[PDB]
């Protein structure tokens, strides 16, 4: 769950960080203000990009060895149809029956 | 009391049967409303659970 936000944020870091790295290249050879401070912090950037990515893929590595987490509940899917199909079979005897009283009255 | 009622009532039937026969026409237009109400009441009830399972099929 919060794996696949960090993963997200790590790429919108990545990408942002490309892009403050263009920025400050681009603001210190038009003419030469903080292009110091931008540079330093385009490449604080790029480093926390880089160790982030480091980290991800230094995972537990949970199996690797075959398909896990085989069963995805499939007789409580089954079971719940079972409920349903039982919800619409009394909902069209009760309107069949409401239909015959209707019917008698 | 009762025997005495019972001979009442034969010596009626045998001397008057058209208060039979209105009694009995009686009982049946009261045995009809009876059905009638019944019916109307298990109707509503029926209604109001199909509602009910309609509203709580959402799923």
């Amino acid at each position: 769950n919060e794996r696949l936000r960090a993963l997200e944020d790590i790429e919108r870091e990545i990408g942002a960080i490309l892009q403050n790295a263009g920025t400050a290249i681009l603001e210190l050879s038009k003419e030469k203000r903080l292009l110091d401070r931008q540079a330093a912090a385009f490449t604080t950037s790029v480093q926390h990009v880089e160790a982030e990515l480091s980290a991800q893929i230094r995972y537990l590595t949970q199996v690797a060895t075959g398909q896990p987490h085989e069963g995805s509940s499939y007789s409580s899917r089954k079971d719940c149809q079972m409920a349903l199909k039982r919800v619409d079979y009394a909902r069209l005897k009760i309107s069949d029956v409401a239909r015959t009283c209707e019917q008698m009255l | 009391t009762e025997c005495f009622f019972l001979q009442k009532r034969l010596q009626l039937s045998v001397q008057k049967p058209d208060q039979v026969i209105k009694e009995d026409v009686s009982e049946l237009r009261s045995e009809l409303q009876r059905k009638d109400a019944l019916v109307q009441k298990h109707l509503t009830k029926l209604r109001h659970w199909q509602q009910v399972l309609e509203d709580i099929n959402v799923q």
